[PDB]
């Protein structure tokens, strides 16, 4: 009587790709400002 | 009742989805959420109010004579070690969902005056409903781990709402030490909670007595041992509930927000740090030696904590000192065994805490119109007298419920608060005429704290002249800044009292005890008898009388002196005007100190153990620069040495 | 069930890796780059959960993907790949949290070309240690994120890069080779020159041999997981260090060296385990109550929660060393949770940083007057990392505690010490938690605000990435059995094969 | 060391290579009588 994980990660899978694919589109601050710029950490 | 009774879970669980939403519109729709202030708060309060529609009908139900209904969740499974959570209605646990979500609606109903002036009035009501459902899962709880896992979440839910603001430095630093104080209690409930699944085998409260009692007087257990095991589960409610080594934090509990100090001394605890110890009195009812220990440091906090509210000048600060003593009052009458007598004066308490908790909160929006926002404390620019004179219906209800926490006369105290002064003066009358004692002074500091600020003359002129604020202007002098939000809340948290005016009287305390059945059946009970229950409650009525007659002549001279006062008891008086120094013993020791032992655990670590590692990095360099030097030119001294080895290996190998 | 699952997985991201400087468009910036280097990612995703919820065959002990192919039939090894329950939920960890740490290296226009290389070949290089049931691949795979790791601490790292990168290649090289001693020590034991993962298990070994390879290996896996005296590689390496890059460090390549822990010093090595196995609960004891006041002292932002990622890996030495399914169960759901807190604390110190500019926890204060929805997020994760409930940080230490003092094989006044001393955890976990929220975004004392700290935002993919991982610790928090039940009957084998051996 | 006793709560002052070897000793001494402890104590 345990609630199986496989119907639940197969139905989590292709709202996680979809919205990986739709949020890459979606940022700011790292092209306009950005004065870290090339190197990463410094 | 089988709609009603197995979706008993929904309790929890619809007002944390009033969170789990406006949480999920704060973080990625803020632009919108923050503007729709006025819905939201509806929105989340409509998820409490039907949350106090399923409990006005399951606590109703329990009283008409249903059974106590459980239900068990595997939750972490291994061989052979089972964790269950679900829940269990007990007319206990039913009691207790009735009042967390009756003051819980009352609070919200309560935040639209205290602000909306706010920019943080939607994010509080998330922190509100977040409150809510972590204590609504405490109290129906049925396991060790079940109350465990919910109370770990009400001190986050605490340390959160203390730094509401966080642009105060002081309401930063406050809202760390309600962390790490509770997580103390929450170290010693870990331990005793790991240390009773070991002994025992099961982590249910009902099925934790029996199983102790059978191993005390077999032989597996030791009496010495078992007994630290229930003192470490009780170091949990001596933390949330402000016992004595972990009291510190609540002056600066009052940092936060007025409506939060109302529902964290209702909610998280005279709740919490109560109902675990009734809960677990199948364990502590077969061991004397920890109810004595039970009882001796709530008695010393109804002494400790009465003294400090005396020369408080802060009003919050006076109310926080008081319910350290009124917890410490109730959690003795737990360790004294009487304690369907401390459990029906947690009712009265938390719906007068409240009362006199909101009722301060219209004092400070009020104060707010002629002074500044700096100070809160007893009245000083147009000083300390007057508020009552201006007659407002926010002055008289913090009156009547001060009235109801001394035990005078005509009100309630004189039916719940007496009856564990005569259960205490049977078995150690030495440690415990100490309650008698403070009982005129926990009458002292609740009136001292009534005619000073609501009977004299406050309006008139300025001492200190500098407010400077338009949102000082706007702030409403002449206590009409009170809202229509307060007329229904100040109203309607004093008709539960009306009922208690009927429910919890000599002919039904013994109806509601009938109700209150501790794990067994049997009552255990020294004597009661029916001449001396009344001059015992008659002189207990007078110390309550005439201890506010030392304060009603004391604070209305004016100046705070009779003969030889104003040069005071200087000894005494520079412990409660500096806070007992109990502040400074965990400062300058533990805080100073874990910051002295943290250091040089870092100074070992980039110095000793690295220091080797940067030693087979040293070792190895110089060697590279001292065979570097092997070669030289010179190529004669290159042929010696394939000369030599010739002559070396031809006296290696041969033997 | 023909195809080749793992074999594809493991290699598919170094065969797709190598199509980088074949990719148009260098027209500035690495964009293109970018979208090829994510979208490969979670494909690869995608092929762990369709090989899971289809060929995966949960409460069945052993390996379910199993595909022996010869390599070199010289040497004896082969090329053998399968799934067990001590892996299957690692497997998924790493392709969850690599995706996310493409996702994450996002504002890198340093070197894009070599940047998203390594991380595809590192990718690989994580997936390949799990999966495969050999010993000569086991330590291929191990070293096979030597050099990617080198060079991602090197080119894209604070300052001290350097000095942090060689202390680290020199210090798990200089480590990885008691893996091949180890691993050449078995393998020649007996008669048969076997290296599957399997016959070395299911031979018969010595006692006094079985000590030298429990040593050996100690230190093999006593780097990787920082127990605690060889620990020094970390905060160097962790403390200068880019979010994306730390993701895969703390996240994932602390996991190799529990997992082995489990894998070949429990199975393998049983009355070499029954022996020397109390040390390994006082090194698990100690893990934690170093770190935790190692952490508080520090002032170096970084380098807090860097010394922090030890102290949560204390509880897995408790619970591998405990002999009980609830230890070891809440030893391997300790891996899993902490990867999913440690990524979630780790981006948002660099995305504090990309912002403020100093990590060095003076100059700040009022940091969340300006930026709130990372005051919002750092907080929750924070708090994840408290072992609060309702997250998966407590259920993961709930069943160590439990799992160790209900165990019949240490003596009572040992298991009433360590529970008291590890449960000191509990008190110090928050005192350095709470205190760096305290001194950056609590406050009114602001920086110069002129010269450095002219920005502050939050990004809206940047809340995502959050909000991602914040999602399966509170889903694994709130119902453990969401976890429990992949590696229920794999871990109850490993306690079966300990408890025969245990009075000893 | 001059950066590990930043203006902030640190600095109690005993950074001197007197203290460093002394709290070593306690540290050190701590996690090996544990040790030694463990393999006598527990079977």
């Amino acid at each position: 009587a345990v609630i199986s994980v496989k119907p639940i990660l197969l139905a989590m899978t292709p709202v996680f790709i979809l919205l990986c694919l739709f949020f890459g589109t979606r940022n700011g601050f790292y092209d306009t400002d950005q004065y870290h710029g090339n190197g990463s950490a410094h | 009742m089988e709609p009603l009774y197995q979706y008993a879970w929904l309790i929890p669980v619809l007002p944390l989805l009033g969170a789990l939403i406006v949480g999920f519109g704060l973080i990625a729709f803020s632009e919108t959420t923050s503007k729709l202030r006025r819905p939201s708060a509806i929105f989340i309060m409509a998820l409490m109010a039907i949350a106090m529609g399923h409990s006005l009908t399951l606590f109703w139900s329990q009283v008409q004579g249903h059974l106590p209904y459980t239900q068990m969740i595997e939750w972490a499974a291994a061989g052979n070690l089972h964790i269950a959570m679900g829940y269990v209605i007990d007319p206990l646990a039913a009691l207790m969902l009735v009042i967390v979500t009756t003051v819980a609606f009352l609070v919200m109903l309560y935040s639209d005056g205290y602000m909306a002036h706010d920019p943080g009035y939607v994010r509080f009501f998330a922190y509100l409903s977040l409150f809510g459902s972590s204590m609504l899962g405490l109290v129906v709880s049925p396991n060790l781990v079940q109350v465990y896992i919910f109370w770990e979440l009400v001190g986050m839910c605490s340390y959160l709402l203390i730094g509401f603001w966080y642009d105060r430095k002081s309401a930063a630093e406050a809202a760390q030490k309600a962390f790490v104080t509770n997580r103390v209690g929450d170290f010693g409930l870990l331990l005793g909670m790991v240390g009773l699944f070991w002994a025992t085998g099961t982590f249910d409260f009902a099925g934790m007595g029996d199983r102790l009692t059978e191993l005390v007087n077999t032989g597996l257990l030791s009496p010495s041992l078992a007994a630290i095991l229930a003192i470490l589960v009780f170091l949990g409610p001596v933390a949330k509930s402000a016992q004595f080594p972990l009291h510190v934090w609540l002056p600066d509990a009052m940092e936060g927000p007025t409506p939060i100090s109302a529902l964290i001394h209702a909610a998280t605890m005279v709740a919490a740090g109560v109902f675990l110890i009734a809960r677990m009195f199948p364990v502590f009812e077969q061991l004397p030696q920890v109810m004595t220990t039970i009882a001796w440091t709530g008695a010393f906090t109804a002494f400790m904590g009465a003294t400090i509210a005396i020369t408080q000048n802060d009003i919050k600060k006076s109310l926080a000192y008081s319910t350290i003593s009124q917890l410490g009052y109730m959690v003795m009458g737990m360790g004294v065994g009487a304690y369907s007598a401390g459990l029906f004066h947690l009712m009265t308490h938390a719906y007068f805490k409240a009362m006199l908790f909101l009722g301060s909160g219209s004092v400070i929006h009020s104060m707010e119109g002629v002074v500044g926002h700096n100070p809160d404390l007893a009245q000083d620019m147009r000083y300390m007298g007057g508020l009552r004179k201006y007659m407002p219906i926010t002055g008289a209800t913090f009156l009547v419920g001060c009235l109801a926490i001394s035990g005078v006369p005509p009100f309630a105290g004189f039916w719940s608060k007496d009856e564990i002064l005569g259960a205490v003066f049977h078995a150690n009358p030495a440690m415990w005429l100490l309650t008698w004692l403070t009982a005129g002074l926990t009458a002292f500091y609740m009136f001292r704290m009534y005619f000073m600020t609501f009977e004299g003359k406050f309006r008139n002129v300025p001492p200190e002249r500098q407010e400077h604020h338009d949102h000082h202007s706007h702030h409403a002098a002449v206590p009409h800044e009170s809202p229509w939000t307060m007329t229904l809340p100040l109203v309607v948290l004093a008709i539960p009292s009306t009922l208690i005016g009927f429910v919890g009287t000599p002919f039904n305390n013994l109806f509601e005890v009938f109700i209150h059945a501790p794990g067994e059946e049997k009552v255990a009970e020294h004597a009661v008898d029916l001449t001396e229950f009344l001059i015992l409650g008659g002189s207990s009525v007078g110390i309550g009388l005439m201890g506010i007659t030392v304060a009603y002549l004391m604070y209305l001279k004016g100046t705070p002196s009779p003969q030889a006062i104003a040069k005071a008891i200087q000894p005494l008086y520079q412990f409660s005007l500096h806070k007992w120094y109990f502040d400074e013993l965990y400062e300058a020791v533990f805080i100073k100190g874990c910051r002295r032992l943290a250091r040089q655990v870092l100074e070992v670590d980039y110095n000793v153990v690295d220091g080797v590692v940067n030693l087979t990095g040293f070792v190895t360099m110089v060697t590279g620069e001292g065979l570097k030097y092997l070669q030289n030119g010179r190529a004669q001294f290159y042929a010696l040495i394939v000369l030599l080895a010739v002559l070396g290996f031809v006296i290696f190998s041969v033997q | 069930s023909t195809f080749p699952w793992l074999t594809t997985i493991i290699l598919f991201p170094i065969v797709a890796a190598l199509a980088i400087p074949f990719i148009p468009d260098p027209t500035g910036k690495g964009r293109p780059i970018r979208w090829y280097a994510l979208a490969v990612g979670l494909i690869d995703f995608a092929l762990i959960v369709y090989a899971f919820t289809n060929f995966y065959d949960l409460n069945t002990p052993g390996m379910q993907l199993w595909e022996s192919y010869d390599w070199i039939p010289e040497i004896g090894l082969r090329w053998s790949v399968g799934a067990d329950g001590l892996s299957m939920p690692l497997i998924l960890l790493t392709g969850f949290i690599t995706t996310l740490a493409i996702l994450a290296a996002w504002p890198v226009t340093l070197k894009p070309r070599l940047f998203y290389f390594l991380m595809l070949a590192m990718y690989g290089g994580q997936i390949a240690v799990f999966a495969v049931q050999d010993m000569l691949v086991f330590f291929l795979a191990w070293e096979l994120e030597l050099i990617p790791v080198y060079l991602l601490l090197a080119i894209w790292g604070g300052h001290k890069r350097q000095y942090a990168a060689t202390k680290f290649i020199l210090y798990t090289a200089g480590s990885s080779l008691f893996i091949l001693v180890a691993g050449l020590a078995m393998a020649f034991y007996g008669d048969t020159v076997s290296f599957d993962m399997q016959t070395l298990a299911a031979k018969d070994y010595a006692l006094g041999f079985q000590l030298l390879v429990y040593a050996g290996f100690l230190v093999a896996y006593g780097v990787k997981l920082p127990i605690v005296p060889l620990h020094t590689w970390l905060p160097d390496a962790h403390g200068e260090a880019t979010a994306p890059v730390h993701m895969l460090l703390a996240g994932i390549l602390l996991k190799m060296g529990g997992y082995a822990l489990i894998r070949m010093n429990v199975d393998m090595l049983p009355a070499a385990h029954a022996k020397f196995a109390p040390v390994l609960v006082i090194l698990g004891v100690v893990n934690i109550i170093y770190a935790a006041l190692t952490s508080y002292a520090q002032r170096n932002l970084k380098r807090k929660i860097a010394y922090s990622s030890i102290s949560h890996i204390g509880f897995v030495l408790i619970g591998i060393a405990s002999f009980t399914n609830l230890g070891m169960s809440g030893a391997v759901l300790q891996m899993v949770s902490h990867g999913l807190i440690g990524a979630s604390l780790f981006f948002l110190v660099g995305a504090t940083y990309d912002r403020t500019h100093t990590l060095i926890l003076e100059e700040m204060g009022g940091v969340g007057q300006k930026m709130k929805k990372i005051f919002a997020m750092f907080t929750a994760c924070s708090l994840a990392s408290l072992a609060l409930p309702g997250m998966s940080g407590f259920v993961a230490e709930l069943m160590v505690f439990i799992g160790f003092a209900t165990s019949d094989a240490y003596s009572l006044p040992f298991r009433v010490i360590v529970v008291f001393l590890a449960a000191v955890g509990v008190i110090l976990t928050p005192i350095y938690l709470l205190s760096m929220l305290r001194e950056i975004f609590y406050g009114p004392e602001n920086k110069e605000l002129v010269e450095h700290e002219a920005l502050v935002d939050a990004e809206p993919r940047e809340v995502f990435i959050i909000a991602c991982l914040l999602v399966p610790i509170i889903g694994i928090g709130l119902y453990p059995k969401l976890l429990t039940q992949i590696y229920d009957a794999t871990t109850g084998q490993v306690i079966a094969r300990a408890r025969e051996v245990l009075p000893t | 060391a001059t950066d590990f006793n930043r203006g902030i709560m640190k600095f109690d002052g005993a950074d001197s290579p007197a203290m460093i070897a002394i709290s070593a000793v306690l540290i050190l001494g701590f996690i090996a009588g544990l040790i030694w402890w463990a393999l006598h104590t527990a079977y």
